[PDB]
Order: structure tokens, then C-alpha cells, then sequence
């Protein structure tokens, strides 16, 4: 337990870094969280939407 | 520009529309500006034949 110090910052950038990437997988209020999916059911003018 | 088209078909003169007049005959830009007029022509372009 002598180098929790170091072990902080090792922490907080990881757990940053897992925030970011996880942050992809939400809808946002779109039909779906992925894009290949909007564009391959939709027509552009709601595509777009 | 001017054309004769059919009834149902008013509706696919607009940026971003699909169908067989709107992809083979006449096709819009998806930036466009202007105004569409149209109107029935029964009494001229119709034919008891």
C-alpha cells in the first residue's frame, strides 16, 4: 500500500479511457446506437435526422 | 422546367425523394431552393380515348 500514489494515476487514466469507449454504445434518442444500422434502414432525409 | 407527370406522382418532386419518375425521369438536388407549382389539367390534357 506504500505506492498508492502511483497507482492513482494508472486508475484515473484507465478508468477515463473506459468511459470514453463506453460512451459509443448510447442511443442518444436514436433509433439505434450504431450507424451502419441507421444507414441501412432508413432513407437519407431521416438517415440524416 | 415543365412536365406533365400523374397525380400520385406531386409528391416525389422533392430533394431526397425515390421512385420510378423521381430515379429515372427527373431527379432533384438534395440542396435545392425554389418553389414547385402544379396543377390539374384535366380540361386540356385528357381524352375520352
Amino acid at each position: 500500500s506504500a505506492l498508492g500514489k502511483l497507482q492513482d494515476v494508472v486508475n484515473q487514466n484507465a478508468q477515463a479511457l473506459n468511459t470514453l469507449v463506453k460512451q459509443l454504445s448510447s442511443n442518444f434518442g436514436a433509433i439505434s446506437s450504431v450507424l451502419n444500422d441507421i444507414l441501412s434502414r432508413l432513407d437519407p432525409p431521416e438517415a440524416e435526422v | 422546367d415543365s412536365f406533365v407527370i400523374r397525380g400520385d406522382e406531386v409528391r416525389q418532386i422533392a430533394p431526397g425523394q425515390t421512385g420510378k419518375i423521381a430515379d429515372y425521369n427527373y431527379k432533384l438536388p438534395d440542396d435545392f431552393t425554389g418553389c414547385v407549382i402544379a396543377w390539374n389539367s384535366n380540361n386540356l390534357d385528357s381524352k375520352v380515348g
